[PDB]
């Protein structure tokens, strides 16, 4: 899902939010995409889905 | 560590230290929204609604509610 795009989300919070809005729009869910992305980035998306 | 989501910034997803309000009525951490306007965007991040002002206004009553919630826990 973007080779270096994904690391730049652990770095940049703005890019990470943009991508989170895109993952939400395609209803990727908390557990469906877990174990395809890092644990830190997962715990974040779990919060982004809950409130956005 | 039971942090209410209303106190979280939509971009940082963490507790807000300096919450500010934009013309749409949405609240963000100052450093986060400042970077979003620095990157050229003229849009409310959460609502995509285009902004009518660049003024960021501190949300003092929320700063109070966060500060109260911080001293209890």
């Amino acid at each position: 899902f973007g080779a270096n795009t994904l690391s730049n989300m652990g770095k940049d919070t703005i890019l990470r939010f943009q991508m989170f809005t895109k993952w939400k729009a395609n209803g990727y869910l908390p557990k469906k995409i877990k174990d395809d992305i890092p644990r830190s980035l997962y715990k974040a998306y779990k919060i982004h889905y809950r409130m956005n | 560590p039971v942090i209410p989501d209303d106190f979280r910034c939509p971009i940082s997803l963490e507790l807000m230290k300096d919450p500010v309000i934009v013309s749409t009525g949405q609240t963000y951490e100052r450093t986060c929204i400042e970077k979003w306007l620095q990157a050229g965007h003229g849009t409310c991040p959460k609502t995509q609604q285009t902004l009518t002002s660049t003024v960021l206004t501190p949300n003092y009553v929320l700063r109070s509610l966060i500060a109260q919630w911080c001293e209890a826990n």
